[PDB]
């Protein structure tokens, strides 16, 4: 059999499902979304982290020149400087008396420490689900991943499961994402080769071991005063520092609908954000003739206290005749009111107890013990508890959450106007048939 | 999302909603609530009790219905009483015309 | 004249006129500047650039 239903895309809260075919018994199936993963599709633009600037040893010549040769090193920097006279501890370095020219070089490098602090920066383009869904039908179940495309039939070894295109795309993680030590940041990083000093982005590289490492960090070389020797250098402070500084909170703290941001890959795990069209293809030895099933004669079900809440806050006892002791499943007819258990035993002449949640003021739905359709009806009370631990399970819905006495009062009024406005029109033709005549 | 760095003893505030809140609080593991609709009154009594109950739940629908009712049966009233006049003025109208009839 | 102790890399904005504007910034030599009247429009073209 071939049976279609929507399901909300929360971690958790088991989705009810009652397949029903022509000639055989209902059937009872549990949709569970134990796990989610929305992973998108991350290129790397480069990693940054903080430079070094080393500095080398200053080249003299003395009454010759030194006009500096290009390097491909990064932010390489060569400045000549004229008037110069060197002195290390000892002496005057040199002969020549004033006409010296002394090069100086100052070219950028990562820190021995960047192969831990390092900000990788990614692309994200599109994310879509993998999701772990627990499917238990027949007292069979399944754990199996699909991908939520509408395509993909996941692990489908003997249940062909298809998860359809999701009403809502939400992709937590913007076009540019820099990721440092497991922290995730939405941050608009430069391009490569884009680079401005003072800021993320001021040293890049492809990877840590690499070559190819470009730098404008803004380093500027300062004629020397003092007699002893020394390379005077002013350089701008560190972006990836700045950054640090000033990053913000990460994604693992401000990611809306609660996804939890993980790293290796890049995703975003355990979250709700809209609802799966899930399309099974039962296998037809789950499902029983209607006579294997033992069918209901009598049934009535009361409800006692119910207290409409994201807890299990019912208990209805459904009172029934049987022909025949076995297992046979129920459930609730109403999105409002789901209930606890779904496969119940049916022996004879005797009643069992039943927990559901519902989050209308009254509990109106219909209860299916095992092919048996009945209207339990009550009022329930609203919960003294107002902070609770576990997620509701049922969405909130208009006709369901004006209670009976409001819906009373409500149409009271309106009927109460409605036929104030019928006698007078009806007076008031009754008034144009006597002048008419 | 709020981001508190607290030293000392203090009371924070937070609103929680239907879909839930979740805090961290030092190296602690997160902590979810979620909030369940415990308004200060009974949806199952008299009018004025389900009026404060939806208030506090939705005050908004529950003004915008509340005005709407208090618009229809101000129509409906206004209306009824307006086809009333109507219909006696034209039953009245050719006896008026008459001092002797 | 505004005076301002700045600790750390930041962006300061500052008007100037024809008149001109000096800075020092710490214990360098003070830098003049001066504006010119380069507005976006055209004097010379169709009357709504120029005004
Ligand atoms: C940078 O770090 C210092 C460290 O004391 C802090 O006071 C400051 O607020 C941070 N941010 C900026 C923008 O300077
Ligand atoms: C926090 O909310 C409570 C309501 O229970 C109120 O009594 C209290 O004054 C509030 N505190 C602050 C600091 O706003
Ligand atoms: C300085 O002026 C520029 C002009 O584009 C503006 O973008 C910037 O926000 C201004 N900064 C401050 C601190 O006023």
């Amino acid at each position: 059999f071939e049976h279609a239903t929507t399901v909300p895309n929360v971690p958790g809260i088991p989705y009810k499902a009652l397949v029903e075919r022509a000639g055989y018994a209902p059937l009872n199936l549990e949709i569970t979304v134990v796990s989610s993963e929305l992973t998108p599709s991350t290129n790397k633009e480069y990693v940054t982290c903080k430079f070094h600037t080393v500095v080398p040893s200053p080249q003299v010549k003395c009454c010759g020149s030194l006009e500096c040769k290009a390097s491909s090193k990064a932010d390489y920097t060569c400045r000549v400087f004229g008037g110069v006279y060197p002195f290390m501890w000892g002496g005057a370095q040199c002969f020549c008396d004033s006409e010296n020219t002394q090069l100086s070089e100052a070219y950028v490098e990562f820190a021995p420490d960047c192969t831990i602090d390092h900000a990788v920066a990614l692309k994200v383009h599109t994310a879509a689900l993998k999701v772990g869904l627990r499917i238990v039908y027949g007292n069979t179940t399944a754990r199996l991943d699909t991908f939520v495309n509408g395509v993909t039939p996941g692990s489908s070894r003997d249940l062909k499961v298809i998860a359809g295109p999701i009403s809502a795309a939400f992709s937590p993680f913007d076009h540019k994402v820099v990721i440092r030590k497991g922290l995730v940041y939405n941050y608009d990083f430069p391009e490569y080769g884009a680079m401005n000093p003072g800021a993320f982005g001021d040293i890049q590289a492809s990877s840590l071991d690499a070559t190819d490492i470009v730098a404008r960090t803004d380093i500027r070389l300062l004629k020397p005063s003092v007699k002893n020797i020394h390379v005077p250098y002013t350089q701008a402070v560190s972006g990836y520092e700045m950054w640090k500084n000033n990053s913000g909170r990460p994604l693992q703290e401000t990611a809306p609908f609660g996804c939890k941001i993980e790293v290796e890959p890049l995703r975003a795990t355990n979250c709700a954000y809209g609802h799966i069209p899930i399309s099974i293809d039962i296998p037809d030895a789950a499902f029983v003739r209607s006579s294997e099933s033992p069918t209901i004669l009598e049934v009535s079900c009361t409800v006692a206290d119910c207290i409409y809440s994201a807890d299990f806050g019912g208990s209805l006892t459904l009172q029934y005749k049987a022909n025949r002791e076995g297992h046979c499943p129920v459930h609730s007819h109403s999105t409002t009111a789901v209930l606890k258990e779904a496969t119940t035993h049916v022996t004879a002449t005797g009643s069992i107890t039943l927990h559901f949640s519902t989050s209308s003021p009254q509990a109106n739905f219909i209860v299916s013990l095992c092919g048996k359709k009945t209207t339990c009806n009550a009022e329930c009370k609203p919960p003294a508890d107002h902070i609770i631990g576990e997620p509701h399970k049922v969405d909130q819905e208009f006709q369901a959450a004006v209670s009976k006495t409001s819906w009373n009062w409500l149409l009271a009024l309106f009927g109460g106007a409605s036929s104030l406005i019928v006698v007078g029109l009806i007076v008031l033709v009754c008034s144009s048939m006597l002048i008419n005549t | 999302a709020t981001a508190e760095w607290i030293t000392g003893t203090t009371s924070r505030n937070f609103s929680v909603g239907r879909e839930g809140l979740e805090y961290v609080w030092g190296n602690h593991e997160p902590v979810r609530v979620w909030a369940q609709e415990s308004a200060p009154g009974d949806p199952h009594g008299w009018p004025h009790e389900i009026i404060i109950h939806y208030y506090h739940r939705h005050p908004v629908y529950t003004v915008i219905v509340l005005c709407g009712v208090a618009l229809a049966i101000l129509v409906g009233t206004a209306s009824s009483a307006a086809c009333i006049a109507k219909a006696r003025r034209d039953c009245l109208t050719p006896y008026a015309l008459a001092p002797n009839a």
